């Protein structure tokens, strides 16, 4: 019908959603968990340091074996680092030097990279010839790539700057499913432990939950007020925390569809670049534009500890599957492993 | 055009058709999950260097 | 305390011979 | 009194050199190297630190009762170390000037014969050349009991009063003749061949860059000249004299103090004339 | 992935010979190489090893000084020049590729080899016993091996390898590090051990596994005696 | 100690050596960026300097390898990837001279130039300004006064004064005149006139960087 009538209907639906959310909230998380004993001060030291790159590191992902991690930098080289022995397992020479995302397959056979170029290239690490090769090149996106993360050895969800997410098939190299619910360009991606639903954060200050099989936005969250650069999924799978550029990190949940609490401090004025969760979920390690990294108490919103080992913008932060150590990457060409 | 507005309204209606639970129940569930996997977490509680693979 | 000998190259040379 | 004027100024010069060298060393190590200028400046800083560490023995040989407390075995070691430090300091300075000339005048061709791989090799070559240049000092420096009651180190050579000509001329031409003219020519050619075909016209940035480069070059040349020239001119004038006049000794002490001041405030000149270094100083 | 060997033939004792290996289908520059010598009646014997960067060259105790090994990365050819040969070296050699990194499978591919005929301590010893083990198709056969020195390194990885050499065929890697199965082999093969005694088990045996099994990597690479299965 | 990790360490050292060689090669090679208004003449300057996403063109001139990036096919948020180009040797900004009355286009070009020059990620990089369609501007200036675009242009309607005023107005947008350069050039149909200016600006920036590293400036 008319545009005005549809806009009025959408406004009425948004008002109804807000009323339902408000009437379904009775007690805040902070007042529920105030009775919990405080975590206390946390001290972490740089157990390992990596200095093989020669440019700005933009991404880093942890393998499922908790031993190897892949790092991406603007020099055009992807390095598979050995965490225990501080060794370079492989060096991947990129055809395009512009890379801002990388991923490691759960089986460890494949890795993915992407950046300004609209291709999320897949490299095979188990070739018979002994050298890495470009297994597939996904060239269906029209904007800059932000994050493509593996689901299996044949499927991968890619988020690009054209405000659309895609579900690529490695064997056929085609978009099985395309998600077009976002209005702003998607920046970060995260996957649930059961690998059935995923939530993505865009620059429109909104995060949307998607279904891998069906392919529509089940829920959307508009608790922020600026661009969203980081997002992570709780190990339980019923909640997720995302960063933003207004020095605020908010923890949303899926079964209530509202913001449980927010993490912020008056001293902190810079945005959040990377967000990761520990195995327990008690500690929320969030990156920031300044040289240091902060560890937040998830259930109390308290500054548990500060990781200030870097001297430039922190870009990528990750926590291994077993939670033994935390790796922090920055633009100073240095990768540090904390524990 | 009106197709985008119509599909946006349909998406909003489908989102509004879902069911939600109280924030207290979700907070309690998250607290219980966090407290259950507390001792086995190697980051909240420091691990002795004997069992630490990253010991210098 | 009254050393006024001949100095050459930061050291004292044996002077005229 | 008149016997407490030299050691105070020598001590304050040594302290200024120590603090400046320590600041430069700390700044360079915190910067990290893979940069040729960083390697050159760190080598110059450590050379100056060694020179200032060796300075107090020479000062004690001068101030006091005129007695060399250390043994004759330590005589040659100390004098060789001091002279080597002075020669390798001037060699590092002229090599840095040549490197700056290559970087400025030749912006494209200099990328071939550069990098730390060649920087370390040229540093080792300069150290070997300094060793070769101070080899004659090693032969000399036997203890000379000229006063009789006391003993002071001396560089007595065969055919005395004849080798003074050769030794003084060799030291002059290897310290304040070749390196000075090389540095001056390199800086003049740097100043002449700045910019590129007047492409950026004469805006504020070009004027400021030209003024800063001129000021830095003039300051470096003035520091290297005003301090070292009196020492070698006095050493040359003493070649034709046999006995002092109660004033030439004071002039020689002042010249030695000026040389030590050069070796001490060269890092100060580097710090003050560089805006990036001063910006890094605040953190 | 192909490895062609050349340079064999009858040679008078005390002379010199050159062995050449041609590598194609894989990146030869980033692959370490080994030479394995097998006597007409005895088992496999290690000879020499050269790394990817042509450095860290190792030789056997009876090979050091007498033999030299070099590689040509641009030419993709391996050269093994032998001098002052005697009657104890009348055997056919093998060229083995191996790349060493986390999760790698060294000694995965073996060359065809060439026959060479010559006319007239402190090392880990692998015995493995079991000279002959009769087998029946469809049954389960277990192979046991023993090592003088414990192979369980302080890093938690035990360096043990199992090789299968079918009659008239080049040896093939079955299990590496006694717990990881090599690519391209059936899953029925299994391996286990306690650091001193190692056991290889085959389930649902058929006629394609008839051959001689060899066992080995803590220090420089003695082979086992060799267990032969008779069908 | 180690038993088999020695070969892994040797492989890591080889990878480090290769990475150092590649990094030295990349640092020896100059890096350039292209930006400007729509249809400003980028497709023309690309043809002048003879050789979806980012388009990369590589060419060697006077024994100097050039890397050139064109970003005109990305209809996304610029600030989310503008920091990815931090550290480029120079930025080539192209504005068509005969666009003062094309409606406002010159105003949009000035806005883009002000946004990119004052950006916090390009506070030290140099800008190479190219003015294309000079002949069209000379033809149009006779019939159309420049006061249509700039109402405060109290001058003659000749080519020299108009071009000088345009250059002055474009250079006045820079509020970082202390340690920044603006190499303004007028394009020519003849070859070896634009690439020569690019090489001169590049070598000037290289000299400036070398002086800054050596501590002279």
């Amino acid at each position: 019908s008319e545009l005005d009538q549809l806009r009025q209907e959408a406004e009425q639906l948004k008002n109804q959603i807000r009323d339902a959310r408000k009437a379904c909230a009775d007690a805040t998380l902070s007042q529920i968990t105030n009775n919990i004993d405080p975590v206390g001060r946390i001290q972490m030291r740089t157990r390992r340091t990596l200095r093989g790159h020669l440019a700005k590191i933009y991404a880093m992902h942890w393998g499922t074996d908790s031993r190897l991690l892949v790092s991406a930098s603007q020099d055009g080289k992807l390095i598979i680092w050995d965490s225990y022995t501080t060794n370079k397992v492989h060096a991947i020479p990129l055809r395009s030097s512009w890379v801002m995302t990388c991923a490691y397959a759960p089986s460890g056979n494949y890795v993915a990279c992407g950046g300004l170029d609209n291709i999320c290239s897949i490299y095979n690490l188990k070739t018979r010839e002994g050298n890495v090769r470009v297994s597939r090149e996904l060239a269906g996106h029209t904007g800059y790539l932000s994050c493509c993360r593996f689901l299996d050895d044949n499927q991968i969800v890619t988020s690009s700057g054209d405000t659309t997410c895609a579900l690529w098939d490695i064997e056929t190299g085609q978009q099985t499913t395309t998600f077009t619910g976002h209005t702003g360009d998607v920046m970060s991606l995260s996957l649930a432990p059961d690998t059935r639903l995923f939530v993505s954060g865009a620059c429109d200050a909104s995060a949307k939950l998607w279904d891998v099989r069906e392919g529509m936005c089940r829920q959307t969250f508009t608790g922020h007020e600026s661009d969203i650069n980081a997002i992570c999924f709780f190990p339980n799978g019923n909640a997720f925390a995302t960063g933003s550029d207004d020095a605020t990190c908010r923890l949303f949940d899926l079964r209530a569809d509202q913001e449980l609490m927010t993490y912020s401090h008056d001293n902190i004025i810079c945005g959040i670049t990377s967000v990761s969760f520990s195995k327990s979920g008690r500690l929320l390690l969030a990156g920031y534009d300044d040289f240091n990294c902060n560890v937040w108490d998830a259930l109390k919103a308290d500054r548990a500890g500060v990781l200030a080992g870097h001297d430039n913008r922190v870009s990528c932060l990750g926590v291994t599957d077993d939670g033994m150590a935390v790796a922090t990457g920055s633009w100073d060409s240095f990768l540090k492993i904390w524990n | 055009s009106i197709a985008q507005a119509r599909k946006l309204v349909e998406q909003l209606k489908m989102e509004a058709n879902i069911d939600r639970i109280k924030v207290s129940k979700a907070a309690a569930d998250l607290m219980a999950y966090c407290e259950a996997h507390a001792k086995e977490d190697p980051l909240l509680t420091p691990v002795p260097a004997s069992e630490n693979p990253f010991r210098e | 305390f009254d050393m006024l000998r001949c100095m050459l190259g930061r050291v004292y040379r044996p002077c005229w011979q | 009194y008149i016997n407490i004027i030299m050691p105070s100024v020598f001590g304050t010069i040594c302290l200024l050199g120590i603090i400046g060298n320590s600041t430069v060393i700390f700044a360079v190590v915190k910067k990290s190297c893979n940069n040729v200028p960083d390697i050159f400046i760190i080598n110059l800083s450590v050379v100056d630190l060694l020179f200032l560490l060796g300075m107090p023995f020479m000062i004690h040989q001068l101030m006091g009762n005129g007695v060399w407390h250390f043994g004759e075995t330590m005589c040659t070691l100390i004098t060789a170390m001091d002279a080597n430090s002075q020669f390798t300091s001037t060699y590092i300075l002229t090599a840095m000037a040549i490197d700056r000339y290559l970087a400025t005048v030749h912006p494209i061709s200099s990328t071939k014969f550069r990098k730390p791989s060649v920087a370390t090799l040229v540093i080792c070559l300069l150290w070997a050349l300094s060793f070769i240049s101070i080899t004659p000092v090693w032969l000399y420096a036997r203890l000379i009991p000229f006063p009789g009651g006391a003993v002071g180190c001396g560089i007595r050579l065969p055919n005395p009063d004849t080798d003074l000509y050769w030794f003084t001329l060799y030291q002059f031409f290897l310290a304040f003749a070749l390196p000075f003219v090389v540095i001056t020519a390199a800086y003049v050619r740097i100043l002449q061949r700045m910019t590129s075909s007047v492409a950026p016209a004469s805006q504020r940035s070009i004027r400021l860059r030209t003024k800063r480069v001129t000021r830095t070059a003039i300051a470096i040349c003035l520091v290297f000249f005003v301090c070292w020239a009196p020492y070698y001119v006095l050493q040359l004038t003493q070649l034709s004299i046999s006995r002092p006049t109660l004033t030439f000794v004071y002039l020689y002490n002042a010249a030695i103090s000026l040389g030590y001041a050069n070796s001490c405030l060269n890092p100060f000149v580097y710090i003050v004339l560089c805006e990036t270094f001063r910006k890094r100083l605040v953190l | 992935v192909q490895l062609v060997e050349s340079g064999g033939g009858l040679v008078q004792p005390g002379g010199s010979r050159k062995l050449s290996c041609s590598a194609s289908g894989f990146a030869f520059s980033s692959f370490g190489m080994h030479w394995v010598r097998q006597a007409p009646e005895k088992g496999l014997e290690w000879v020499a090893y050269i790394s990817s960067g042509s450095g860290t060259i190792y030789y056997a105790d009876t090979v050091k000084g007498r033999f030299t090994i070099s590689r040509d990365d641009p030419k993709n050819t391996l050269f093994l020049q032998m001098t002052s040969l005697r009657s104890e070296d009348t055997a056919m050699y093998y060229c083995v590729r191996s790349i060493y990194y986390y999760g790698s499978s060294p000694f995965d591919f073996w060359g065809q080899g060439t026959t060479l005929t010559v006319s007239a301590s402190a090392d880990i010893v692998m015995t493995q016993a079991t000279s002959s083990v009769p087998v029946t198709p469809g049954e389960s056969v277990s192979i046991s091996c023993r090592s003088s020195k414990s192979l369980l390194h302080s890093n938690g990885n035990t360096y043990l390898y199992w090789f299968l050499q079918r009659p008239g065929q080049s040896p093939q890697l079955l299990i590496y590090r006694m717990s990881n199965l090599a690519s391209g082999v059936p899953d029925r093969f299994s391996g286990s051990g306690s650091g001193t005694a190692f056991t290889l088990t085959i389930s649902r045996l058929e006629a394609e596994d008839v051959g001689v099994y060899y066992c080995m990597h803590l220090e420089y690479l003695t082979f086992g005696a060799g267990t032969k299965l008779e069908l | 100690l180690s038993a088999e990790d020695k070969a892994a360490v040797e492989r890591s050292k080889m990878i480090d050596r290769n990475l150092r060689e590649d990094g030295e090669k990349a640092a020896r090679e100059v890096k350039l960026l292209l930006l400007g208004a729509g249809e400003s003449g980028k497709n023309t300057i690309v043809k002048q300097m003879k050789i979806t996403g980012i388009v990369e063109t590589h060419f060697t001139f006077k024994d100097l390898h050039f890397k050139m990036f064109d970003v005109g096919a990305q209809r996304s948020e610029r600030k989310k990837w503008i920091h990815c180009f931090e550290g480029v040797t120079a930025i080539i900004f192209c504005v068509a001279l005969s666009d003062y009355d094309l409606v406002n286009r010159m105003h949009a070009s000035m806005k883009l130039f002000d946004s990119i020059c004052n950006n916090k990620w390009f506070t030290d990089t140099s800008i190479i300004l190219f003015l294309n369609k000079k002949d069209l501007f000379e033809e149009k200036i006779k019939k159309s006064p420049l006061t249509i675009c700039y109402p405060e242009y109290a001058g003659s309607n000749t080519y020299e004064e108009a071009a000088a005023y345009i250059q002055c107005q474009f250079e006045d947008l820079n509020k970082r005149k202390d340690t920044k350069e603006i190499y303004t050039h007028f394009t020519c149909s003849t070859d070896t006139k634009n690439v020569q200016f690019v090489f001169d600006a590049v070598t000037d920036v290289i000299i400036k960087n070398n002086l800054k590293d050596c501590g002279l400036f």
